[PDB]
């Protein structure tokens, strides 16, 4: 016989034997997340051990199929995905030490509490703690203390653990024929075999830098506009030509600038769009929100949901002795089982979170016909982009007015549009430079170009160079502040967020141009359009068997990432910021520091 | 009149038809090109279901050739896919029968369905199987009658 037939038979048998185990593991995880009991924990541990044993018995066995003798693309990709060894190349002692360090770091990050200096008995938590403190605060010393104590208490006991973790990851990368952890992360954006659609791990960095070189002026104008009001907000604190403090960005890490909308409002006399009062007066609930989301998603040409989706999902907080996690997550158990776990309340953000979860479910159901080794999206942030392109369309004033949430006597003016554009900008663009700087710093640390005695120095240099934030108190090389983040301490990447932020605008422009829309871009609506729905379904049905370049070319007609959608969307806001800053100063100096006087 | 019955999934219902290919219509039960019969199926999810998996239904998946129309095969040999002789289950040796494991928490296409096929035969023999129409009786009138 031939090797291709044996490989296909082995792949089919592996899928048939792994579908049931994956379904059992998903059911165990669901039972653990719905009810927190010891039996559920034991069942989840047993399912995880069985899945690990299955992955071990399947590995080191399918290596009898060389990749140089396979002519099928799908079979070759599946064999390459199944031949990944992983952490099994290292010894047992090193793996045990790595697992112990991971568990210790997870326990330290999950168990955190800050006590008051004047009263040692007054110890506060984190979320009913510093988060709520930074959410609403009008004091400088309080925020400075909440920042310093946080970065000094939980930022000095994770340095050697993180160093040993980086060393072990570098050893694992060098053992798996890789250079470092950055290469292992960038290996996901690699397409080899198809002529005219190749992609390397070096072109992505060049494209990101080329896009950042054009995004930088907009970020500088936004920072200048924010500082123009921060100077009047806190007198004798903000420098006219200096940087901004790190404990005044809005939160602990300063990733989002949403909390600064109350202080940086252009026109405070105009009312805001709040459909919460209408929903309270009409006595709605989560069921009505889900029905409206379903009616919105079906009007574009998408199939309906299943009965198990409504008879097995938990869309209401029980509020009893049973404890559960209210974090909105999308679950794909398989065999036609899709459930959503979310504590939906009568608010405004939940109306968009429901649409996001419904878009995730639709994406998961799009590639339901693909094999078990192909039931995944073409990219990491692709699901988030598909959810956001629907959430932004559902958050339009026209859609809220057509369903009866807005009064028909509403007069849309220019100030409301400017405020909406600024609110969207402070949320979208306010996290791109920080993400880029953090990813570049992690890549430089994993590569080995930064010495061990200069980590914090290079971190603060990159901060003052890209983000433009100066520290209030200088720190030596004994702190471990960059590792105090959730995504950093749990081995998560950040380029997915930037790719999703680009792809959402790309898909929005594509859908608004395909639907024959006239007028501004922020007034576009994809409601009651079957052509855009069909064009999106033609791409969502691909899944993972096709490269992301072809899927992007079949939608927007381009192979690489672009920034023109964001510029075309923010052109009015950019012009308004330029008109406002014509009589102001643009730029900041890195020599100024709050501890210089 | 012959009655054939089998249990399949909700997605394999379309494979039981004259002129269809796949895995069930080629390795377990194949229909000829011409078949003047009827296909009856219904949902039996609440009947044949059990928690923790119901591993009681099997099917033939791997075979060396295909099945002819109206052919029975209860073989339980070890399928060979390589050039080495079979010396037990292991490399290039897999079991031909697999289990389904139906559960009441599956979707709409992964549920057990009972399909019944009825075949008709007409040869040089008396026909003692017919189908169903009797009215009342009237007297003292010029009417039309039909007595067998």
């Amino acid at each position: 016989s031939t090797i291709e037939e044996q490989a296909k038979t082995f792949l089919d048998k592996f899928n048939h034997e792994a579908e049931d185990l994956f379904y059992q593991s998903s059911l165990a995880s669901w039972n653990y997340n719905t009810n927190i009991t010891e039996e559920n924990v034991q069942n989840m541990n047993n399912a995880g051990d069985k899945w690990s044993a299955f992955l071990k018995e399947q590995s080191t066995l399918a290596q009898m199929y060389p990749l140089q003798e396979i002519q099928n693309l799908t079979v070759k990709l599946q064999l390459q995905a199944l031949q990944q060894n992983g952490s099994s190349v290292l010894s047992e002692d090193k793996s045990k030490r790595l697992n112990t360090i991971l568990n210790t770091m997870s326990t330290i990050y999950s168990t955190g509490k800050v006590c008051n200096p004047d009263n040692p008995q007054e110890c506060l938590l984190l979320e009913p703690g510093l988060n709520e403190i930074m959410a609403n605060s009008l004091d400088y010393n309080e925020r400075l203390w909440a920042w310093e104590s946080w970065r000094s208490e939980v930022g000095k006991q994770l340095r050697p653990l993180y160093e040993e973790y980086v060393v072990l990851k570098n050893e694992m990368a060098r053992a798996n024929h890789y250079e470092d952890y950055g290469d292992y992360w960038r290996g996901d954006y690699e397409v080899n075999g198809v002529d005219g659609y190749d992609y390397s791990r070096g072109q992505l960095i060049e494209d990101v830098e080329h896009t950042f070189e054009e995004i930088k002026p907009l970020y500088e104008h936004l920072h200048a506009y924010v500082r123009a009001k921060l100077m009047n907000a806190y007198p004798s604190y903000i420098s006219p030509i200096g940087c901004l403090p790190a404990h005044l960005l809005g939160d602990m890490w300063g990733r989002f600038w949403t909390n600064l909308y109350s202080l940086t409002v252009p026109f405070g006399q105009k009312p805001n769009i709040d459909v919460t009062d209408a929903m309270v007066d009409q006595a709605w609930d989560a069921q009505r929100i889900f029905k409206e989301a379903e009616k919105f998603f079906v009007s574009v040409g998408l199939p309906n949901m299943t009965q198990g989706f409504w008879e097995n999902s938990m869309l209401t907080d029980p509020g009893n002795v049973q404890k559960a996690v209210c974090h909105p997550t999308a679950w794909d158990l398989g065999k036609g089982d899709f459930r959503i776990l979310m504590c939906t309340k009568v608010t405004m953000d939940d109306f968009l979170t429901a649409h996001h979860e419904m878009g995730h479910i639709q994406y998961d159901m799009a590639y339901a016909a693909q094999p078990f080794l192909l039931r995944n999206g073409a990219n990491e942030g692709f699901h988030e982009a598909v959810g956001e392109i629907m959430s932004l369309s559902a958050a339009t004033p026209k859609h809220l007015k057509s369903i009866g949430l807005l009064s028909p006597d509403f007069q849309e003016d220019n100030e409301t549009e400017i405020n909406f554009l600024l609110k969207q900008a402070l949320t979208i663009v306010g996290t791109l430079p920080f993400t880029y700087m953090l990813e570049k710093w992690r890549w430089m640390v994993f590569k080995g170009e930064i010495p061990k005695d200069q980590w914090m120095k290079k971190w603060w240099e990159m901060k003052r160079e890209i983000v433009g934030v100066v520290e209030p108190v200088p720190h030596d090389e004994t702190y471990c502040d960059p590792a105090s983040l959730f995504h950093v301490s749990n081995d998560y990447s950040f380029i997915r967020y930037y790719t999703r932020t680009l792809y959402q605008f790309q898909f929005q422009e594509a859908l608004c141009q395909a639907a024959k829309h006239e007028g501004p871009l922020h007034k576009c609506d994809i409601s009651n359009s079957t052509e855009a729905g069909q064009k999106l379904f033609n791409m969502l049905r691909l899944g993972k068997s096709e490269p992301w370049t072809l899927a992007l070319e079949n939608v927007v007609g381009a192979k690489n990432m672009n920034v023109r959608p964001l510029l075309n969307y923010f052109e009015p806001l950019f012009t308004w910021l330029k008109d406002q800053n014509k009589n102001s100063f643009v730029g900041w100096s890195t020599d100024w520091s709050p501890y210089a006087d | 009149v012959y009655a054939d019955s089998f249990v399949i999934k909700g997605n394999e219902v379309s494979q039981i038809a004259p002129g269809q290919t796949g895995n069930i219509a080629d390795y377990n039960y194949k229909l000829p090109d011409d078949f003047t019969g009827c296909v009856i199926a219904w949902n039996s999810n609440k009947l044949d279901s059990k928690h923790s998996g119901n591993y009681d239904y099997w099917y033939r998946l791997f075979r060396k050739s295909k099945l002819k129309p109206f052919e029975r095969d209860i073989s339980t040999e070890i399928y060979q896919a390589g050039n080495k002789p079979c010396k037990g289950k292991g490399p290039n040796c897999y079991f031909p029968l697999q289990s389904y494991g139906f559960r009441p928490t599956y979707g709409v296409g992964h549920q057990p369905y009972r399909v019944v096929v009825l075949s008709f035969e007409l040869l040089h023999a008396p026909a003692t199987v017919c189908g169903p129409k009797s009215t009342n009786l009237v007297k003292n009138k010029c009417v039309n009658f039909n007595f067998n």
